[PDB]
């Protein structure tokens, strides 16, 4: 098996 | 914008990674020793610590390396992988105690999330909860000088 | 002289947030 | 929670530019932190308690660039080397700090926040020095205490060797003593 991202967090809130 | 915590996911379970100087670090009882998935294909560990509890591949592509902790604090912060914030109390190297317990689902699926002190930047990395019949009161990290060393 | 102008902004009251899928 | 930053860039060289002659700007604000500039150069502007503070060897007596068009100073204060208009609407204030903490966290024009511990009524010094180059552009930007609220603003910086070590702030004292002035 693989370790896949299945998503992704950002500690600052940004949204941008 | 750039990540840095992946919510990663196993044919087993799901649980984190956190990227710290670089290097894309989550915890060996989740990964193993697996590679990461990547748009060319599957990228191996950098980094594998079986000891600590410690892998980690270079950091992939949507993210962003935080910070080592330098200020000593020891007002923890961690942070799930619903995105929620857990105040911590640090009681040592690699123990921490909630200021408000939570049931062990509420931590359960953050293991290689980050313990951040008051300035965001990374203190360890969430090793596992210390739970007294089912609700987690503690928590067990890997101090960033582990990462620091094993890089 | 000409006025002081807002090129930019640093956002403090952010909190962690998991990145939308889009 | 821990304090975390992030920036976001709203105008570009030549916006900036017709703005600051202009002296109308119609984009929308956020943010407790402003990145500001004048032709000369670029700094931050920290809103507290509804006043955008910057420091007066940054902004001199020059009026903000506002949706009305320009809008003059509050606070002029040349010794404090402080200056403080209204603080733009749609903008967030922070509260000055209540804890008497000297573990402060300065917060950079690149939103990083560094750890500094304070050694005087105006100086901390870095746990972890920088070079001065990363420190420029930071003049105005806000001392946080470990609850988020505002101490000082960064002013000046004590370097050697172009690495800073120590940096020298305007306690939020001095900015209720000149809003009394
Ligand atoms: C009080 C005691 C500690 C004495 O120390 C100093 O005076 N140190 C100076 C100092 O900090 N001076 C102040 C001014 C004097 C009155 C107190 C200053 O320039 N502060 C700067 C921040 C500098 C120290 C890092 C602040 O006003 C500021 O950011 N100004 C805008 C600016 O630098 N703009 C540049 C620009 O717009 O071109 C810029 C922007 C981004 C990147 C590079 C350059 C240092 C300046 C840089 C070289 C080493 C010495
Ligand atoms: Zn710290
Ligand atoms: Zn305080």
């Amino acid at each position: 098996g693989s370790v896949v991202i299945v998503g992704r967090i950002v500690l600052s809130g940004k949204p941008a | 914008v750039e990540g840095e915590v992946q919510i990663v996911s196993t044919a087993t379970q799901t649980f984190l990674a956190t990227c710290i100087n670089g290097v894309c670090w989550t915890v060996y009882h989740g990964a193993g020793t697996r590679t990461i998935a990547s748009p060319k294909g599957p990228v191996i560990q950098m980094y594998t610590n079986v000891d600590q509890d410690l892998v980690g591949w270079p950091a992939p592509q949507g993210s962003r390396s935080l910070t080592p902790c330098t200020c000593g604090s020891s007002d923890l912060y961690l942070v799930t992988r619903h995105a929620d914030v857990i105040p911590v109390r640090r009681r040592g190297d690699s123990r921490g105690s909630l200021l408000s317990p939570r049931p062990i689902s509420y931590l359960k699926g953050s293991s290689g999330g980050p313990l951040l002190c008051p300035a965001g930047h990374a203190v360890g990395l969430f090793r596992a909860a210390v739970c007294t019949r089912g609700v987690a009161k503690a928590v067990d990290f890997i101090p960033v000088e582990n990462l620091e060393t094993t890089m």
